[PDB]
């Protein structure tokens, strides 16, 4: 698995790649890891497919309950209800996950949620197996304020390389993009981000 | 398996059943479990099919190289210990033989217990496999040194019976051997399923079973 | 503990028990009785792990007395067996099992017949003219398989007892410090008191 | 230590014309031990028959559960119980032990009292149905009688000739199996009499 | 045991083989692997026999109640929802995989569900041990706008290939077609290349061959009346 | 760890009759659930009217029969071109099988010929080498399945003659060798049923002193 | 006793009417990590041979060093060396097949899994695999690892019995081959797009094709698909 | 095998070895002779794993009357119990060590004196009045510490020995068939024929 | 360990961090990594200390006897004796060895011999423990043919990422260049590459 999170100008994009494996056999090949727990709040996977939809469940319910009574969620908030689940079922867990969303106020934001049940908020978050092979390459080509075809591009350039040397990473690149404008859908295959 | 031998007056009589096993299924059901070492000198098979045979068949070669050096047939002492030292070499490495090495020499009527463990035992009376336990019972009841060739071979036949009766990994046949002064002599194989009716109704024994 | 015998004779069950009960490399007593009266036609033997063999054999040897004050009857030795067995199959699947194997001996006087009960620590019940618990039917089912009559005397089966014990004392490795026997017909249990 | 053969044990059984057969071998075991030549493991409910291999003290426990159950069910539905009402029960009850299970291989036989439809089915351990047409087999030597049935089997048999060709792959299945023989007893069952023979055969 | 699920134009068909393994014994020649859920809910199961019958009726069961309470049809994420969060609680001791596939007034759908509790989505999938062999036909001959026909080719051709290429599948070939606006079509037997040959002899006996020891009526009558 | 034995399945037959033998296998290998082939030849004729077949593991089931081939081969040129007789061939293969007792050939042999009486000869071995001579006999995968059938109809075990009810056996006829074919094929198609890594074909050899035969039969392919 | 580090996913083939087709991506994999890109793991011994091998990259070189050697050997006081004398697929194969239950026995195995696959004097095909436990085989179709189980079938569909091998021209016959790679790529996490063919033809002889790519690939149907259960967008 | 006793007295020492060879849950034999005559002077006995007993015994006894046809010549018993313990401290640190524990008992014709040598499986060799291997010990040592006197006859050190086998009949589990008993004086080597 | 070697226009550049661990402690913080087996044949170590110094040592043995008698062995010659003893003893031995050398003929060469033995001729490579975190960085950022500064460059700029992000790879920077004009060594210390 190979997926991150990027905050820009204008708000914040999640990236993935679409490959599950069992084994060396690829499962799905057109996997969908981004995955919607409010309007504007979005999540990549990874880890155990089970454990982290499962757990994405129960905070999209969380997350529906609150609007109900309180209104529109924040992103850290949500954040912060991925990290209960997270931190008091580490034992019984395998669940890495990366929370993202946009607000008017606070703009776009970034938190990551790795094994132990830990938050941290970040500009911008790589996780999965892949994502050991771009640490160098995001470190280096990550500047803050991007504009949205800046940041589409170093998301497509840094995801190719994380798909080309991880062999638990492929398939297609899906992206969305989440601003005051709305949220956009993107896709790129194979053809167009393997000749980068 | 079951196998017994033992000595009495008129020499000693030595008798097998003749099942296989490979877990709970039956490979075969009619294995010869004595062995032909010479005209005079037989042996028992016990645990590992392939060892006991191997190895014997290694030991009767022995023992025809003896005679033909030394002019003079082997002592059934002199070769149940041929077989002892040839598997003490192999001790701890996985060998698995329960054997009984019986003849007639200078000394009389013979009978020596052989196993892979590294014991050699002279004795009147031995029964070695899973069945051994039930056949101790008739045999030690029954045993006298007076015994007639006759009532010596039903002894036993009977003892087998006893235990391929209760032992699951025994039964099939019997396999008779009589062992005189002037050599051995086969008394035939005995099916076990015709032999139990036969013997239910002329004894009368076995009454809780139904026929 | 060690070895634990049945047969059904004619009109009575004879149980034998050893004697020796053993901790480690020593013998701790010699004069032991593994059996509970259940009831006056009833005797049940019993063999196993320490501890669990008296608890069980107590706690059913309850069980029934507390059933013959409350109706005032005694129940037939097929009623008990069935009563002990599914404590048994009860007890294999709990926490920690009871590792108790037992004999049920009774003469049933309504049917005017002695009866015997092989039941084993899993709850495996089966009536037979003759059992063993352990390694001791191993020594003795020959013997018995081949002297056996349903028509025989309380002595005739004493003395095929005695047979079997004698193959025992001679090719089990364990010494078990002889047997007490007890005897259960029309008139109630009684032990030979030489033996 | 393997529960489903210390005691060892088989059970087959087998489709005919109006007409359904039912056999079991008569040991009980302690692993190389014989202890017993008279366990029937084939018990019946009114008109459905069920065999019951495996551990012992399991076939006693749920001859006498299944007992208990379909002497309620009459008294509750005032008729008695048809044999694919009876195997979803069998069912029903050993995978309420999903995680506890019964060491048991049982098999059901039976004719429908309404339809008149001959009806056989076997299980595994954990509740699994085998609804099949010609035979089902269970025990120790389910391998050999699986070879015996495949091959000696043949569909609308009368009922005397379905006797011999059920206890012949019996009795030759049992005797390539150490843990099974001892004996061994056949139901022939029609819709309004049922016959019990049982078999002679090798004491070893 | 080989699994498949396609989707099609205006509906979903899944199929499956008809072997029933106990290691490498043949238990049932015939098995049907093709549950109801619902009536225009089905599913096929792979793995341990008994759970993904039990997981099946169980939810079946909770589905037909939920329709008679809200007065309306079952939906296949309802059925979904409820067999992935079972599964999950028993956190894979439940070792039931199934393709769950059906129409609702939402439309067609086809999921598929492990064991653990994970679910995804797909226009084709398969599952079992022939997975792969059914896998190689999928990715082979699946487009785009498939029609009812050429989805249950589809399907049954990558049946097929599980039946003949591995050893835990075999036998018979199973098929359901859910078509939107239509009843479900339960095709039983839908293909049968697996028909034993005629025995080169005959093996039955004459009678009297058997030896019996006893006869005895059985009586399987109630207690009589007088 | 490394595991140097494996299982390519497979189940063979070998039945004797008064004056013929007959050796059959199925030529389907396997790993796992995977076929390899489904024409992998499995019984070979090995020299001087003997026919061998070493099931289980196929990669020490070929050394065998290589191994045995080049015995044979080195028989004649030892013994002045003499015939290796059924029962000396036996014995020699005894001795190849323990010389591996401590990392032994993972195979269940059968062999097959004639007898120096003319008379049909079947042999059949364990892994490491205990051998004994047989009317019939089913080794592999299936042998559990079929030889129960033979035990009924090749030496008519539990049947009695009617009327005399358990009092009297069936005779002991022999067989002919077509009737020995119809048992061979009815045995494998009965297998292949309800044994998964048996199918797809069934390669069979007739041994009589006029020489050594084959008859090839389709199987199912599931 | 060892175990593998870098290594060759699947290997595939199958006969056709006049010869031999031979396949294996150019991949050489650490674990997970896609390391090494331009790997040939199809070998060509003389015009008439071609060895394809999967498992232990470094024993892979070993095995062919030992080839190449064999050649070198084989043309020693030899006229015949490149005529009736020549290396034929039976020599090479069997060669092989000793090697890998020598070392198997030895309990220090060459961990591959091979497929020799040529075409003889007489213009017969040849065609058979061996493994690391030196268990030997051959099929009309012969198949490595994950081609076992995806490839196997496809190519089974041509030719599914000895009888079909004559009908199968070499057009029909790398159509399929090429097609069983795209399939190995979409679904083996350790392939890749890059791979090397080879066809063995009694008539044209040896045709060795390098830096081949999987083409005409389906993602476009990706788009549609949304969550895992009950999202919409 | 199982028990070994010695007992060194005034003029002669005494070896009481047990009867029965066992094979897991049989008796084999109950007349079994755990010794072997070094020399006309030396007797040893010895217990341990089977094969390994009767193989290192003879070998000992074959080098021993090698040596003695040699030399024309005895060696003491302190000479071969040293040559004894020296096979067994070479054994330990071998491939497959010989697990056997022995007891030497000889009459030295030049001291005029009986003398007892415990030699265990590791080469662990003790000059001593009296001595047991295995479990043996553990029951007799109490009696022989309070009975035992330097200046007893052999009369009186078999009364003593019956006495220590009285009490391993009682509180042992293990039968042993009772024990064969050996005398070594000036005279030579005998064997007590009722015990 | 982080170790790379690059060939360019005028030759060959090998570089190396200089952090040797035991568990978390740093035995050594100025390690030199890059060993020569030859005038202009040298080596970069990775996986067991004494295992690769026993092998460069034996390596530089062969080479010293070859040139004695053969003349002066080519890069290709001095892998294979790397291999040989890397790939025979394969059991015993935890070697991961990039070799690299200048010819006038051949120019500059790299081999890299990873865990199996097994020998891959490459334009550049990398290994050790923290070239893991720049596989996507060095494919993005490697051209053929560049000069000595672009090559330094880009070496200085890969290793300071593999030492950023690796805890076992750390210290300073060493480099050493393999021309026809010679051998010249370089170090870098961690103010100059820390704020790259
Ligand atoms: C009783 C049946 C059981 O004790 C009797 O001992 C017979 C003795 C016997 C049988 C045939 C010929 C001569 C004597 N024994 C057997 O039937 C044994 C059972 C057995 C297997 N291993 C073993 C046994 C007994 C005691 C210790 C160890 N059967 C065999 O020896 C045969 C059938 N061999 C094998 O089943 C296999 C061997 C050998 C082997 C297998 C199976 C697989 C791989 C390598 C070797
Ligand atoms: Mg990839
Ligand atoms: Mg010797
Ligand atoms: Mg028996
Ligand atoms: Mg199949
Ligand atoms: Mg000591
Ligand atoms: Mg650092």
């Amino acid at each position: 698995t190979s997926i991150m999170a990027v905050t820009f100008k204008d708000g914040v994009i999640l990236g993935a790649d679409s490959r599950t494996t069992t084994g060396a056999y690829i499962a799905n090949r057109v996997t969908d890891k981004l995955t919607r727990v409010h309007d504007k709040i979005w999540c990549c996977r990874s880890g155990s497919a089970a454990d982290t939809q499962a757990i994405a469940d129960i905070v999209q319910y969380h997350l529906e309950l609150y609007t109900s009574q309180y209104g529109t969620p924040s992103t850290e908030t949500a954040a912060s209800v991925f990290k209960e689940l997270c931190y008091e079922n580490k034992d019984n867990l395998t669940a890495g996950i990366i929370v993202a969303g946009y607000d008017d106020k606070n703009k776009g934001e970034v938190y990551t949620i790795p094994l132990g049940g830990s938050v941290h908020k970040l500009p911008y978050a790589i996780a999965g197996s892949g994502s050991t092979f771009i640490y160098g390459y995001c470190d280096k080509n990550f500047r803050e304020n991007m504009s949205k075809e800046e940041t589409v591009d170093f998301i497509k350039h840094s995801l190719s390389q994380a798909i080309k040397w991880d062999g638990s990473s492929g398939g297609v690149i899906r992206m969305v993009v989440l601003t005051a404008a709305g949220v956009e859908r993107l896709i790129f295959y194979p053809d167009e981000y393997e000749q980068l | 398996t079951t196998t017994l031998a033992f000595k009495f007056r008129h020499g000693v009589i030595v008798a097998a059943d003749s099942r296989a096993t490979a877990g709970a299924y039956i490979a075969s059901q009619t294995v010869k479990k004595v062995i032909e070492i010479n005209p005079y000198l037989l042996g028992t098979m016990a645990g590992g099919a392939a060892d006991c045979s191997f190895w014997e068949r290694l030991l009767a070669r022995q023992c025809r190289i003896y005679e033909l050096r030394n002019k003079e047939r082997i002592s059934v002492a002199a070769a149940s210990k041929l077989l002892a030292n040839m598997v003490y070499q192999y001790k701890g490495m996985g060998l698995s033989m329960g054997t009984m090495i019986c003849g007639w020499d200078k000394r009389g009527p013979g009978l020596y217990y052989v196993d892979s463990e590294g014991n050699r035992i002279s004795g009147a009376t031995f029964s070695v496999g899973s069945g051994s336990v039930y056949a101790y019972g008739v045999l030690d009841s029954n045993y006298k040194w007076d015994l007639s060739v006759e009532d010596a071979l039903y002894l036993g036949k009977r003892s087998i019976l006893a235990a391929a009766h209760r032992d699951a990994y025994s039964g099939g046949s019997v396999n008779l051997y009589h062992v005189t002064e002037d050599g051995w002599i086969y008394h035939g194989n005995h099916d076990v399923g015709e032999l139990f009716w036969k013997v239910k109704e002329e004894e009368g024994s076995f009454n809780n079973v139904i026929g | 503990m060690d070895i634990i015998l049945g047969i059904r004779v004619q009109d009575s069950v004879i149980l034998a028990s050893s004697k020796a009960v053993t901790r480690g490399i020593s013998v701790l007593k010699d004069s032991d009785d593994k059996t509970r009266q259940l009831s006056p036609h009833t005797l049940m033997s019993f063999a196993g792990e320490a501890g669990d063999t008296v608890q069980f054999a107590e706690y059913i040897q309850a069980n029934i007395q507390l059933y013959s004050i409350r109706e005032d009857y005694e129940l037939s030795p097929q009623a008990v067996s069935s009563f002990v067995r599914q404590e048994l199959a009860k007890s294999i699947r709990s926490r920690r099992p009871y590792q108790v194997n037992v004999l049920i001996g009774g003469y049933d006087k309504k049917k005017n017949k002695p009866e015997l009960y092989q039941i084993d620590y899993l709850g495996t019940k089966v009536e037979l003219p003759y059992g063993a618990h352990g390694y001791s039917g191993f020594y003795t089912f020959s013997l018995l398989d081949h002297h056996y009559r349903p028509d025989m005397t309380t002595e005739e089966g004493l003395d095929l007892l005695k047979l079997c014990v004698q193959e025992l004392e001679k090719r089990m490795p364990m010494d078990f410090k002889g047997v007490i026997v007890k005897i259960v017909d029309k008139d109630g249990i009684r032990q030979v008191d030489d033996f | 230590s393997d529960p489903s053969s210390i005691n060892g044990g088989i059970v087959v059984a087998m489709t005919g014309k109006d007409c359904v057969a039912i056999a079991c071998d008569l040991r009980l075991g302690s692993q190389s031990l014989g202890v017993s030549n008279k366990f029937e493991k084939i018990f019946h409910y009114g008109h459905v028959f069920l065999g019951i291999t495996g551990l012992a003290t399991d076939v006693t426990t749920l001859n006498e559960m299944f007992r208990y159950k379909t002497n309620l069910y009459k008294l509750k539905e005032e008729r008695a119980i048809e044999p694919e009402t009876f195997t979803q029960l069998v069912s029903s009850s050993l995978y309420e032990r999903r995680f506890g299970p019964y060491f048991v291989g049982p098999v059901v036989a039976g004719i429908n009292s309404k339809s008149g439809k001959p009806f056989i089915a076997g299980f595994d351990l954990i509740g699994c149905i085998d609804e099949a047409k010609d035979f089902i087999v269970s025990g120790t030597a389910s391998d050999q009688l699986f070879g015996m049935c495949e091959s000696l089997y043949e569909p609308n048999l009368e009922p005397e000739d379905l006797f011999e060709t059920i206890s012949q792959a019996l009795l030759n299945a049992a005797d390539r199996d150490a843990l099974s023989g001892w004996g061994a007893v056949v139901y022939i069952i029609k819709k309004d009499e049922v016959v019990k023979r049982y078999l002679k055969m090798r004491q070893d | 045991t080989t699994i498949v699920g396609v989707k099609f134009n205006n509906g979903v068909v899944i199929a499956a083989d008809t072997r029933s393994t106990q290691g490498p014994i043949v238990a049932d020649k015939n098995c049907a692997k093709l549950h109801r859920i619902s009536p225009k809910i089905w599913c096929a199961g792979a793995g341990t026999a008994a759970d993904t019958e039990a997981v099946t009726q169980l939810i079946g069961s909770n589905i037909e109640l939920h329709s008679l309470y809200t007065s309306r049809e079952p939906r296949v994420v309802s059925a979904l929802q409820m067999l992935k969060q079972h599964l999950f609680k028993y956190q894979g001791h439940i070792g039931a995989y199934l393709i769950v596939a059906g129409v609702d007034p939402t439309g067609s759908h086809l999921f598929s569900i492990h064991a653990h509790g994970s679910t995804d989505v797909g226009y084709y999938l398969s599952l079992g041990s022939g997975s792969l062999a059914a896998m190689a036909v999928l990715e082979s001959h699946w487009k785009q706008d498939l029609t009812k026909e050429e989805a249950i080719k589809l399907a049954s051709d990558a049946i097929q290939a599980g039946i003949w290429n591995d050893l835990g599948s075999g036998s018979n070939v199973d098929v359901c077609v859910m078509e939107i606006g239509k009843d479900a079509e339960y095709l039983r037997n839908y293909l049968t290349p697996n028909v034993r040959e005629e025995k080169q002899k005959s093996y039955k006996f004459p009678r009297g061959t058997t030896a019996v020891l006893k006869e005895s009526i059985v009586n399987i009558c109630d207690i009589q009346e007088e | 760890q490394f595991n140097p034995y494996g299982d390519n399945g497979g189940t063979i037959l070998g039945i004797a009759g008064e004056d013929f033998a007959v050796l059959a296998g199925d030529t389907r290998n396997i790993t796992d659930y995977s076929i390899n082939s489904r024409y992998e030849p499995k019984v070979f004729d090995c020299g001087d009217n003997i026919v061998m077949s070493a099931n289980g593991f196929a990669a020490d089931g070929d050394a065998l029969v290589k191994r045995f081939k080049n015995s044979v081969k080195w028989y004649h040129f030892d013994h002045n071109d003499k015939k290796l007789s059924i029962n000396s061939a036996a014995r020699n293969i005894q001795h190849l099988l323990y010389s591996r007792r401590f990392f032994p050939y993972y195979v269940y042999n059968i062999i097959a010929g004639l007898d120096e009486d003319g008379k049909g000869a079947v042999y059949s071995f364990d892994p490491v080498g205990s051998y004994q001579r047989e009317q019939c006999r089913a080794g592999g995968a299936a042998a559990s399945l079929i030889m129960p059938f033979l035990d009924n109809q090749v030496n008519f075990k539990n049947q009695y003659e009617p009327g005399t009810n358990g009092k009297v056996k069936k005779p002991l006829k022999y067989l002919s060798v077509e009737e020995v074919i119809k048992l061979v094929r009815d045995s494998f198609t009965s297998a292949t049923e309800r044994h998964i890594q048996v199918g797809d074909g069934l390669e069979i050899l007739i041994v009589t002193k006029d020489g050594v035969r084959k008859e090839f039969y389709e199987l199912k392919r599931d | 006793t060892q175990q593998p580090i870098v290594t060759g996913t699947s290997v595939i083939s199958m006969k056709y009417d006049n010869g031999v087709i031979i396949a294996a991506d150019n991949l050489g994999s650490y674990g997970s990590l896609l390391r090494f890109n331009g790997v040939e793991r199809l070998i060509p011994v003389g015009d008439n041979t071609v060895v394809g091998i999967s498992g232990d990259i470094s024993d892979m070189q070993h095995i062919e060093r030992l080839l190449k050697d064999l050649v070198t050997e084989n043309a020693y006081d030899n006229p015949l060396a490149d005529a009736e004398e020549a290396l034929e697929p039976s020599y090479i194969f069997e060669y092989l097949a000793t090697v890998m239950y020598q070392r198997r026995s030895k309990m220090n195995p060459l961990w591959n899994a091979i497929i020799v696959a040529g075409v003889q004097s007489n213009g017969d095909q040849f065609l058979r695999y061996v493994n690391l436990l030196g268990v030997t085989y051959s099929s009309p179709t012969l198949a490595t690892g994950f081609g076992a189980h995806m490839a196997n079938p496809l190519l089974r569909k041509v030719v599914d019995r000895e009888s079909d091998i004559p009908k199968t021209t070499v057009q029909v016959a790398e159509e399929a081959i090429v097609n069983a790679m795209r399939v190995l790529y979409y679904r083996d996490a350790r392939s890749s797009r890059n791979f090397s063919l080879a066809i063995i033809d009694k008539n044209t002889g040896l045709t060795f094709k390098k830096n081949l790519q999987v083409e005409n690939m389906k993602w476009d149907f990706a788009k549609d698909i949304k969550g895992y259960g009950t999202q919409k967008i």
